[PDB]
């Protein structure tokens, strides 16, 4: 019940009250998917947050040198894992939602992917079942994309005594809620921590299937993803 | 440093 405070202030930062897919800007017998558009609904996807990282406590402290590397860290883990909630909030094993409100099945990912994107995107809804079956949460949501966040470590950073107190308190702001509200068998602070592991490692898969499409001359020539890959991390 | 990030973060 005595949710950390922490965890409270994030609920308050959390956009979502429809308003992220509204302000989404790709502007609006059945056919191939519409690559393009997909692109750009990421695009505006890491838009969002990054405008959702620099109203966060801590990182809105921090100069801009340092916050640009915690982003340089972390940015496809932040798309992977709101990809991801996106799919335990959907709760349909058929078919993926996107940020736009689509559904798109399966089925569909299996006739058109290549063997990359077709990979990705299955080990991706593995994950997502894990999740379900530990009863993830919101709360337990915004807790974990705030470590994805300040997960770096301290001697890349100007700032250690800011971000050393937040990675602290960001996890024991886990361990405290799952602890009081997962009364249940299996350490749920413990498997979480694991699933980031696997949100990391998907990550990776990612930015390769990124970086296939941009030596093939296939991403549109603006995309917001490709300058981010290509950017010394 | 990424002119991306920089532009995101100082303003849209
Ligand atoms: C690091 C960033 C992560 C961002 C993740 C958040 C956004 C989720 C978007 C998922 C959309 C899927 C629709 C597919 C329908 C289809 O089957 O369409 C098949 C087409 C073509 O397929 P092909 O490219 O294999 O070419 C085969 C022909 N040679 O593919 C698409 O149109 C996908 C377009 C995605 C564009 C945005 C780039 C996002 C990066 C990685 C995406 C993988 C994430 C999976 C989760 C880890």
């Amino acid at each position: 019940p005595n949710v950390p405070e922490l965890i409270l202030q994030l609920l308050q930062l959390e956009p979502d009250e429809d308003q992220v897919r509204a302000r989404i800007l790709g502007s609006l017998p059945d056919q191939p998917a519409a690559f393009g558009l997909l692109c750009r609904m990421a695009d505006q996807t890491f838009i969002s947050i990054v405008d959702w990282a620099r109203r966060c406590m801590v990182f809105k402290e921090l100069e801009v040198a340092d916050q640009m590397t915690l982003l340089q860290n972390c940015w496809s883990e932040l798309l992977v894992f709101d990809h991801i909630y996106r799919q335990v909030q959907h709760g349909k094993e058929g078919s993926i939602l996107l940020v736009t409100g689509q559904e798109v099945e399966l089925t569909t990912v299996a006739t058109q992917a290549g063997s990359l994107l077709h990979s990705l995107v299955l080990r991706a809804q593995e994950l997502v079942l894990q999740l379900l079956a530990l009863q993830l949460d919101r709360q337990e949501f915004v807790c974990l994309k705030f470590i994805i966040l300040f997960s770096l470590d301290l001697k890349f950073l100007n700032n250690h005594i800011l971000v050393k107190d937040a990675q602290e308190k960001a996890n024991a702001a886990l361990l405290d809620y799952t602890l009081c509200h997962y009364p249940h068998s299996g350490d749920k602070f413990q498997q979480l921590l694991l699933c980031l592991v696997e949100v990391r490692a998907l990550s990776m898969q990612a930015k390769e299937y990124l970086y296939h499409k941009h030596l093939g001359n296939e991403m549109p020539r603006n995309n917001l993803l490709i300058e981010m890959l290509q950017a010394k991390q | 440093e990424n002119a991306l990030l920089r532009y995101l973060l100082d303003k849209d």
